[PDB]
Formats: structure tokens, C-alpha cells, sequence
């Protein structure tokens, strides 16, 4: 199976700064990436599917980007409902799906 | 309505040695993924890109069937990015493969009480395989600097050895039939898509 | 469209458990359904899923002990749950997949549904 | 290119080929025990023949590869192994002399054969007619007399042609580059190219001096002891202070001090710990047995062992028509064939024997991934530890009340503990000073340090030495006693089993540590904690790759042997037998005999 990691484990930042959370998966795997958002108290939701496309009804200020290996989720601006715990999940191996380890994100 | 001749790939007599694995195109035909679901899990079911749910709804162009027979314990070696002896020697899966494995036990088609060494694989090799790509030839690996002179001898051996499959071997030796499908997308029509 | 848990509980090691998810919103004939538990250190792990043509997929340490299943007349999906071992302690919530091409991805899932083992 | 990639190549096919001949050998050899037949007996020989000539001729072609110029320490080891298994160093005459020395200490050892005196027609063999008689009787003349007559009428067969043997072996060891034949042995423990975990050939030797240093008080008090209760058993045959006779030691050679247990009963009032009843009332059969210790080895997080051990290995007796071999082993055949051969029947021995073998099937397991030539344990003495250790978690009493074996009505005291440590100690303290002394005197013997005309002389000496035996008939040089035994005849290293012993305390201690076992040592069960099996686990499938130091520090935490663990596994029957002996003499005096 692939093993998915991701950075940093945890993560503190104020409002209205541009944040950046890189995954890393232990072989290449393409666009094959999704980024969900998961808040205390709630299941997570969706944000980026395909590593760099937009889900439908997600603002504008999260985008996804890389290939392979590497990507990045980077936050232009952070809402003080942006405290949670973000997870990269790999699409291209199906059915055993594997998640990132989540990282969180607070508020200063 | 001319199905697919995924039976003739999966239900085959005889499968084929690994280092000659045995390659057929299929398209212009409609594809059964509607039956490959119902005999439970086999060992492993593995799609690398796509979906084993969405396969039913999506047009290929052409459609390769790779079937060979290995041991349980190196099918593993089936994936993309992956390093072994069947990846470097005999079938090579590229990074960007995009396709299906399907491996399943054959211990009570492909062992027998005397061994079955009509399965083969080459163990040495000058340089790993490139994908997709087969080598039949069955010249005298050279080791050393020596000439071989196409004899074996010292740092000269045959490449190809034998799996000698029989009943009694474990799970991770067993003879396990591995099916890759393989699926391209070009600028053609892709008339394999199915209803 | 929504999706909502039923089921958890607290259950005694080795024993069963039917967990229900019913989904509203959206044709449940159309959609590949997943189940996903979620525990603390651990992260969130797919556990379970069922698609259109009455297909089952489980990882290799949940094949054969679970078993999903579907019904699109009352547009509910179930888990059976048996042999409870103590790492099963979890949060299990029910999925809706879709898929933009080549590219899957898990469009929303329930609510959750907390299972203990004593 | 260089010749590391010619040596990996080469060891590659040899992998190949040796693991292909190697199951077809196993599988002939397999089918031979389970069912004793010509056709099969034949089939055996034909593999096996084959097998050794594949061995051989790849040994001759590896012994063109230098082993100075390859620098993987992985394949040096390899190479090493199989460069060490070709004996064709020697021109082909002596060579087929020596195998016939080899085939003249089989026959005569398997052979032997006793007629009682006035009556040669009622002769017994060593097994199971002398082996019997030396393990139930308690007739003092008849032991000497068997004992006397079975090293008489074999060893003067084998003195001589020991000392042809011995040298012979010696030429050929310094034609292989070693000292001796002594060296070869301990070559088994030989580590090189590895900073911080070396281990000269020479080092094993004062090793196991030191280690034995440090037993000697245990085996001190379970001696004294021992000796009072056989007094008391034997008034006017033993002294007090004088050495055990060599005729009064359980078995023949010694080995083994189990059957004096009835002779040593702690608490003659109250029965020891035994399922047997339990097992006949539950009505369990050899299924449900191994399933259960299948149950403790999954406790502890080993792996899942496949279908083909229920499928193929044998665990009850055919019986009828089809004879096979009784005798407990577990068979690695290869290419993931594991099968366990024994006639299981209703007893609790039965039940420590199977989860004996589940372990040694389990250790074989975790090296599967291993080149050909690594696929076994570090060392000499690793195997049968692990199996060993299995087999003590099981007997202990917490595991019988956790699988209903054992009533809950029935509770642990001090009593159930003397008795069950005295009956480990009358197997593991007996034999290692037994052990340390055969090994050394063969070990100085290939040195040359006993002249030959001083042999038994000095094997004796060690007796009344280290073991504190002293024989009931003096022996001059005619007789051959070290010979007399199965391992010293055939040539199989004896050190084996005493590091083996020294690690199966090592182990467990370690894992009772990852268990976070509460109270005695002997009292520990590692079931239900998945920390002591990860931590086994982690040495279990290294295998030969690594040295056997790394692979003991992976779970003992210590890159040597060791016996602190062995002393504490006993530190209750240790005092108690301090508390026992207060009043009675320890020591021996090797100027006592028995025939004064
Ligand atoms: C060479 O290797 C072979 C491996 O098969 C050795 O033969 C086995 O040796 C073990 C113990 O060393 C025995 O338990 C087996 O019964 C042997 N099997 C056979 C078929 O002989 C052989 O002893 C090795 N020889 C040397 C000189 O190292
Ligand atoms: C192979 O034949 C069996 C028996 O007719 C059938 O059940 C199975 O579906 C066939 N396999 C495929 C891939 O069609
Ligand atoms: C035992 O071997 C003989 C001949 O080798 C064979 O005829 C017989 O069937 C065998 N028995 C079993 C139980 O396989
Ligand atoms: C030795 O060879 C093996 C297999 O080729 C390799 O995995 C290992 O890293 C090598 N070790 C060294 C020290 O080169
Ligand atoms: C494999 O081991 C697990 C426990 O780890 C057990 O539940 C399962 O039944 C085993 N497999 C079989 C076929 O018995
Ligand atoms: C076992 O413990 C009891 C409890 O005090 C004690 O009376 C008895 O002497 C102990 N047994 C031995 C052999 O010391
Ligand atoms: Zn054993």
C-alpha cells in the first residue's frame, strides 16, 4: 500500500495570512490527490479533488497544486473557521484508499 | 453486442510464461466488466488510475490483456513504481499506468505432484526492462568479462529458470494467474465503452 | 442531499453490529457508496465499498469480516459488523463518490457514528 | 565489471536452483517418514543424492570467487557458506576413507547391541531396550552392568577409529585454513567485516568459561540436593559429599536428570500441573490441540500460518498399514511449505511438544523472505530457543486457566512453583555443564592438547571437573566414552545446545519485559501482549543475515550471551534450594569414587 504523510504535523497562523500544507506519498502518483476539511464536532468535507480543481461551492482562496510526489494546499487568506484538521488523500490506487495523517491548522 | 473476449483471457486452457507474458488487444467490442465482479475476491484486485466501481460508463481505446502466471509472493511486484525481479527481468509497469490488476490463485490448474516447470522467468539480466517491453531471446547471460561462447559455465548462465510449480507450495509460491489490463486513451475513437 | 448514521453502540468483543446510512438529495442508484472510520492518532481509513453493478471492496484487514450492502428501493446502504475485535473503536461515516473522469473523490459523507468495545 | 556483481549473480542462481532441489529433497524426504516404503526410500535417495551433487559443484565453481574483494556484507556471507559447505579439498582416496569413517561411526553406533551375561539370545539395543532400563530401573547392578557393557562393547569398537577419524579431520580442517576442526565448529559463531559487533572464533570459548562460571553456584546447590534425596533413596551407594555416579543420572550419558523427578519429588502429597484429564474429560483431540497453540502464537501477534499446515502436515497417526517415523519435527520444506510430523495422542507432553514445533514453524516463517543460504537461525542455538520459549509460556498456569484447561477453583501457590521449576531444572541446569565439557574436550582434542593416550583419562576428569560425575568403573585407554553418545559417533557440534539454552532465558526475560509480567519469571506468559511478540519478531526474521550478536542485542539488549536471565528464571527455586541444602554439603571432591 501507499503510505501518506504530510506537513506540518501542526500549524499555527493568524487571520487573513497565506498559509501553505505540503503531502508527500511514498511513490509518484500523478494528479491523483484530494484535499479534504474536517472541523471539531463534524465529518470532513471535500475541498480539492484532482490536486488542482476546484470543488463546487468551496471559496475561491483554497488551491491545490504539484504532481507526482509532491503537492501542495495553500490558503491565500485564513477565516477563523479555517481551525481544523486538513487530510490528502491518494485516488490513484483503488479501492484501498489511504489518507494523509492531518494536519492542523489553529488560529493566533 | 459481440462481447468482449475477456472469458478467453481469464478462462484460458493455459496461461503463459512471465518473460513471454501473453499480450492481447482487444477493441471494437463491448466491454463485459459486468461480469468480472461476481467470483468474490480472487487474491488481489488492484486498479491503478481508475475505479473498479466506474467501469463500466468509460470509453478505451484499446484494451491489453497481459496474463501470466507467478508466485504469490512477487505479484506484488505488479504495480507501478515497483522493483523485483519480474519489474527489472520480465514485465515492467510504468509510472503512469493506468489499468488493473487482477491476480488469482491457480494452485489446483497450475501444480503438479511432479512439478511444473513449464512456467519460466528470466533471473538475469545486462540491464531492468523498459515498459511494455518483452524479451524472448534466450542468449547466455554474460557475468564476467569472459567470453561465454554461448556455453554455460563460470559467470555464464542461462537466464531462464523455472518456477516448478507443485500442489504443496505455500501461498506466497503458489501459481497465481495475473491478468493486467491495460488502458490506453489516444485521439481515436476508443469503440470499446460498453452500456 | 444528506446522509445519516445510524447504529453505534456499545457492543461486547466478538460480536455483531448493522450499521445504516440513509442518503436523501440524490439518486442512490447512481452513486458508489463508502464507508470510512476514523480514529484518534490513527487518521481516517476507508473501510468499505459498494458500487453500481453489486460489487464489494474491503482492505485485506477487513475483507471477510465485514460485509456492505445496498438497497436503491429504499435508497439505505448497511454494514454487517462481526467478529469485533478492540481495534474497531471507531467513527464510521457513510460516503457518496463521484468521479470528474479519471480523478475519484469522496463528495460528502453523514454525520458519523461512534462504535465502542468493552 | 566488478566481480561483486559476478558473486551477486552467481549467488542468485545458486538461490535458485538450491531452493527448487532443496523442496524436491524435503518433499522426498517427507514423503519417506509419513510413509515408509521402497519407492519412497528410493525417491529419498535420489534427491538427496541429487542435492548434495548440486551442493558440491556449486561449492567447487564458488571456490574461484575471492573472498576480499567483494565488500557486501550480505553477499560475502553467502558466499562464505557456500564456499564452507565443499569438503573436495582433500585428493578424492582419503576423502571417500573419511566418508567411510563417517559411515562406520553411523552403522556401529545405530547397531549396538547387548547381550545380557548366560544368555546370548536376550540382547537388548540402546533404544528402546538400554534407554528404557536406564530411565526406570533403580537397581543399582543392572545400570552399572548395562552401562558398563554398552561402553565396552561399542567404544573399544570406535577408540582407534576415533583417532584416524580425529586426524583425518584435522588434516582436512588445516587444508580449509583453520586450526583445527575445534576451529571449523566454532566458525558457526564467527563474525567478521562488522564494526562494534565482531566475535573472534577464539572468543566463543572463553564465552561460554565465563558464562559457566556464572552458573556454577545453580548447578552447585541443584547437585547437592539432587545427590541428598538420591542418598536418601540410595543409603549406602552414594556419599554425601562424593560425585554422582555416571549410572544414576536419568538416562545413560546424563544428558538429562528428568527421570530422577520421581527419585527428587519436592512434595511427594500433592499432584503436579497436568491437563491430561482435562483433556480426556473435555475430549479434545491433536486438531483442537494445535489449534488452541496456534490461538496462543496468534495471541501474541505472529503472523497467520497458511492452510497447507493444516492441509498437509500429519497430526495423528495413520496407523494400520502405513508406518511412520513418531518423532516430533517441524519441516521447513521450502517455497512456503511448513508441516509439523508427530503422532499426536491425548497428553499434556504432547501439548508442550506441538507448541515446541508451532514456534520452531513460526521462527522458520519469519526467514522465508531470506536468501537461500540465510533461511536459518543466526546462529547454532537460535531455533531451538525460540521453540523452547513457546513451549514455556504455554505450560505455565495462567495460559491453562485462560483456555478453560485448568479450573478456576485451582489456585497458584509456592508449592505448584518449587515443583514445576525443580522439573525445568532437572532438564536445563543438568545438561549444560554436560554440554560445556564434551564440547571442550572435543574442542582441545582437534587442538592436539590431549595427547591420545591421556583421553579418557582427562574426559573423566572434566567429569569429576565440572560436571562433579564420577564414573563406577575406572577406564583405561581401550574404551572411548565421548563416542558412546549419538552426537560425538555421528559428529554433530554439541555447543548447540548449551547457547541455545543460555538464549531461551535471555529471550524470555526480554519478553516478560515487553509483557509487563508482574511477580516470578516463572510465572510469566506472553500472551495477549503483542509487544513481546513484535519484539521476538524483530529477531525472527532476521535470520542468518545479520550476526547472531545484533540479532540476540535486538531483543536482549546485550550483544553477548548471557545468563542473568537463566539465574532469575530459577531465583525462587534458587533459594529454595539454598533454604533445602542450609543443612546439607555442596561441592564434590574428585578424589571420591564409588569403587574407592
Ligand atoms: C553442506 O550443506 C548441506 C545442506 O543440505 C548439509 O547437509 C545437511 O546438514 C544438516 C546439518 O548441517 C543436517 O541436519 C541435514 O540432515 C543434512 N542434509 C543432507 C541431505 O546431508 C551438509 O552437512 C553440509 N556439509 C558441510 C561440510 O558443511
Ligand atoms: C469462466 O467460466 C465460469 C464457468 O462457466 C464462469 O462462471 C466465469 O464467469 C467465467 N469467467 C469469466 C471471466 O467470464
Ligand atoms: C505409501 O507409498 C506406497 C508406495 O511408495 C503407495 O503405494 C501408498 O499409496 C502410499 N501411502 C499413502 C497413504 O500415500
Ligand atoms: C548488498 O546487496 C543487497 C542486494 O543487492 C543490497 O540490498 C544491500 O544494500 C547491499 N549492501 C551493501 C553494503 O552494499
Ligand atoms: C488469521 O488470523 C486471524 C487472527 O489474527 C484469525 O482471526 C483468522 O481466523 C485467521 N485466518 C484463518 C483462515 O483462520
Ligand atoms: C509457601 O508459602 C507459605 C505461606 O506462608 C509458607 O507457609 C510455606 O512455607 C511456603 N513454602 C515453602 C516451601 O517455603
Ligand atoms: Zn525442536
Amino acid at each position: 500500500d501507499i503510505q501518506m504523510t504530510q506537513s506540518p504535523s501542526s500549524l499555527s497562523a493568524a487571520v487573513g495570512d497565506r498559509v501553505t500544507i505540503t503531502c508527500r506519498a511514498s511513490q509518484s502518483i500523478g494528479s491523483y490527490l484530494n484535499w479534504y476539511q474536517q472541523k471539531p464536532g463534524k465529518a470532513p468535507k471535500l475541498l480539492i479533488y484532482a490536486a488542482s480543481s476546484l470543488q463546487s461551492g468551496v471559496p475561491s482562496r483554497f488551491s491545490g497544486s504539484g504532481s507526482g510526489t509532491d503537492f501542495t494546499l495553500t490558503i491565500s487568506s485564513l477565516q477563523p473557521e479555517d481551525f481544523a484538521i486538513y487530510y490528502c488523500q491518494q485516488s490513484y490506487v483503488s479501492p484501498t484508499y489511504t489518507f494523509g495523517p492531518g494536519t492542523k491548522v489553529d488560529i493566533k | 453486442t459481440n462481447l468482449c473476449p475477456f472469458d478467453e483471457v481469464f478462462n484460458a486452457t493455459r496461461f503463459a510464461s512471465v518473460y513471454a507474458w501473453n499480450r492481447k488487444r482487444i477493441s471494437n467490442c463491448v466491454a463485459d466488466y459486468s461480469v468480472l465482479y461476481n467470483l468474490a475476491p480472487f487474491f488481489t484486485f488492484k486498479c491503478y488510475g481508475v475505479s473498479p466501481t466506474k467501469l463500466n460508463d468509460l470509453c478505451f481505446t484499446n484494451v491489453y490483456a497481459d496474463s501470466f502466471v507467478i508466485r504469490g509472493d512477487e505479484v506484488r511486484q505488479i504495480a507501478p513504481g515497483q522493483t523485483g525481479n519480474i519489474a527489472d527481468y520480465n514485465y515492467k509497469l510504468p509510472d503512469d499506468f493506468t489499468g488493473c490488476v487482477i491476480a488469482w490463485n491457480s494452485n489446483k490448474l497450475d501444480s503438479k505432484v511432479s512439478g511444473n516447470y513449464n512456467y519460466l522467468y528470466r533471473l538475469f539480466r545486462k540491464s531492468n526492462l523498459k515498459p511494455f517491453e518483452r524479451d524472448i531471446s534466450t542468449e547466455i547471460y554474460q557475468a564476467g568479462n569472459k567470453p561465454c561462447n554461448g556455453v554455460a559455465g563460470f559467470n555464464c548462465y542461462f537466464p531462464l529458470r523455472s518456477y516448478s510449480f507443485r500442489p504443496t507450495y505455500g501461498v506466497g509460491h503458489q501459481p497465481y494467474r495475473v491478468v493486467v489490463l491495460s488502458f490506453e486513451l489516444l485521439h481515436a475513437p476508443a469503440t470499446v465503452c460498453g452500456p | 442531499v444528506q446522509l445519516v448514521e445510524s447504529g453505534g453502540g456499545l457492543v461486547q468483543p466478538g460480536g455483531s453490529l448493522r450499521l445504516s446510512c440513509a442518503a436523501s438529495g440524490f439518486t442512490f442508484s447512481s452513486y458508489d457508496m463508502h464507508w470510512v472510520r476514523q480514529t484518534t492518532g490513527k487518521g481516517l481509513e476507508w473501510v468499505s465499498t459498494i458500487g453500481t453493478a453489486g460489487d464489494t471492496y474491503y482492505p485485506d484487514s477487513v475483507k471477510g469480516r465485514f460485509t456492505i450492502s445496498r438497497e436503491d428501493a429504499k435508497n439505505s446502504l448497511y454494514l454487517q459488523m462481526n467478529s469485533l475485535r478492540a481495534g474497531d473503536t471507531a467513527v464510521y461515516y457513510c460516503a457518496r463518490g463521484d468521479s470528474s473522469g479519471y480523478y475519484y473523490y469522496f463528495d460528502y459523507w453523514g454525520q458519523g457514528t461512534l462504535l465502542t468495545v468493552s | 565489471s566488478t566481480i561483486e556483481e559476478q558473486a551477486k549473480t552467481f549467488l542468485d542462481k545458486f538461490n535458485h536452483e538450491a531452493e527448487d532441489l532443496f523442496y524436491q529433497s524435503s518433499l522426498a524426504s517427507w514423503n519417506y517418514n509419513t510413509n515408509i516404503t521402497e519407492e519412497n526410500v528410493q525417491n529419498m535417495n535420489n534427491a538427496g543424492d541429487k542435492w548434495s551433487a548440486f551442493l558440491k559443484e556449486q561449492s567447487t565453481l564458488a571456490q574461484m570467487y575471492p573472498l576480499q574483494e567483494i565488500q557486501n556484507l550480505t553477499v560475502k556471507l553467502q558466499l562464505q557458506a557456500l564456499q564452507q559447505n565443499g569438503s573436495s579439498v582433500l585428493s578424492e582416496d582419503k576423502s571417500k576413507r573419511l566418508n567411510t569413517i563417517l559411515n562406520t561411526m553411523s552403522t556401529i553406533y545405530s547397531t549396538g547391541k547387548v547381550c545380557n551375561p548366560d544368555n546370548p539370545q536376550e540382547c537388548l539395543l540402546l533404544e528402546p531396550g538400554l534407554n528404557e532400563i536406564m530411565a526406570n530401573s533403580l537397581d543399582y547392578n543392572e545400570r552399572l552392568w548395562a552401562w558398563e557393557s554398552w561402553r565396552s562393547e561399542v567404544g573399544k569398537q570406535l577408540r582407534p577409529l576415533y583417532e584416524e577419524y580425529v586426524v583425518l579431520k584435522n588434516e582436512m580442517a588445516r587444508a580449509n585454513h583453520y586450526e583445527d576442526y575445534g576451529d571449523y565448529w566454532r566458525g558457526d559463531y564467527e563474525v567478521n567485516g562488522v564494526d562494534g559487533y565482531d566475535y573472534s572464533r577464539g572468543q566463543l570459548i572463553e564465552d561460554v568459561e565465563h558464562t559457566f562460571e556464572e552458573i556454577k553456584p545453580l548447578y552447585e546447590h541443584l547437585h547437592a540436593y539432587v545427590r541428598a534425596k538420591l542418598m536418601n533413596a540410595y543409603p549406602s551407594y552414594i556419599s554425601p559429599i562424593g560425585c554422582l555416579p555416571a549410572h544414576l543420572l536419568g538416562d545413560m550419558w546424563g544428558r538429562f536428570w528428568t527421570n530422577l523427578y520421581s527419585l527428587t519429588v519436592p512434595f511427594g502429597q500433592k499432584p503436579n500441573i497436568d491437563v491430561t484429564d482435562a483433556m480426556v474429560d473435555q475430549a479434545w483431540d491433536a486438531q483442537r490441540i494445535f489449534k488452541e497453540a496456534e490461538k496462543f502464537f496468534v495471541s501474541v501477534g505472529l503472523p497467520n500460518m497458511t492452510q497447507g499446515f493444516w492441509e498437509n502436515s500429519m497430526l495423528t497417526d495413520p496407523g494400520n498399514v502405513q508406518k511412520a517415523v513418531c518423532h516430533p519435527t517441524a519441516w521447513d520444506l521450502g517455497k512456503g511449505d511448513f508441516r509439523i510430523l508427530m503422532c499426536t495422542k491425548v497428553t499434556m507432553d504432547d501439548f508442550l511438544t506441538a507448541h515446541h514445533e508451532m514456534g520452531h514453524i513460526q521462527y522458520d516463517m519469519a526467514y522465508a523472505a531470506q536468501p537461500f543460504l540465510l533461511r536459518n537461525g543466526a546462529n547454532e542455538g537460535f531455533h531451538e530457543a525460540v521453540g523452547e520459549i513457546m513451549s514455556l509460556s504455554a505450560a505455565t498456569p495462567k495460559h491453562l486457566k485462560s483456555i478453560g484447561l485448568l479450573s478456576p477453583d485451582f489456585q497458584e501457590d509456592n508449592e505448584t512453583e518449587i515443583n514445576f521449576l525443580l522439573k525445568q531444572a532437572l532438564t536445563i541446569v543438568g545438561t549444560l555443564p554436560f554440554t560445556y565439557m564434551l564440547e571442550k574436550w572435543r574442542w582441545m582434542v582437534f587442538k592436539g592438547e590431549i595427547p591420545k593416550d591421556q583421553w579418557m583419562k582427562k574426559w573423566w576428569e572434566m567429569k569429576r571437573e565440572i560436571v562433579g560425575v564420577v564414573e563406577p568403573v575406572p577406564h583405561d585407554e581401550t574404551y572411548c566414552d565421548p563416542a558412546s553418545l549419538f552426537h560425538v559417533s555421528n559428529d554433530y557440534s554439541f555447543i548447540r545446545y548449551y547457547t541455545r539454552t543460555l538464549y531461551q532465558f535471555q529471550f524470555q526475560e526480554a519478553l516478560c519485559q515487553a509483557a509487563k509480567h508482574e511477580g516470578p519469571l516463572h510465572k510469566c506468559d506472553i500472551s495477549n501482549s503483542t509487544e513481546a511478540g513484535q519484539k521476538l519478531f524483530n529477531m525472527l526474521r532476521l535470520g542468518k543475515s545479520e550476526p547472531w550478536t545484533l540479532a540476540l542485542e535486538n531483543v536482549v539488549g546485550a550483544k553477548n550471551m548471557n545468563v542473568r536471565p537463566l539465574l532469575n528464571y530459577f531465583e525462587p527455586l534458587f533459594t529454595w534450594l539454598k533454604d533445602q541444602n542450609k543443612n546439607s554439603f555442596v561441592g564434590w571432591s574428585t578424589d571420591w569414587s564409588p569403587y574407592a
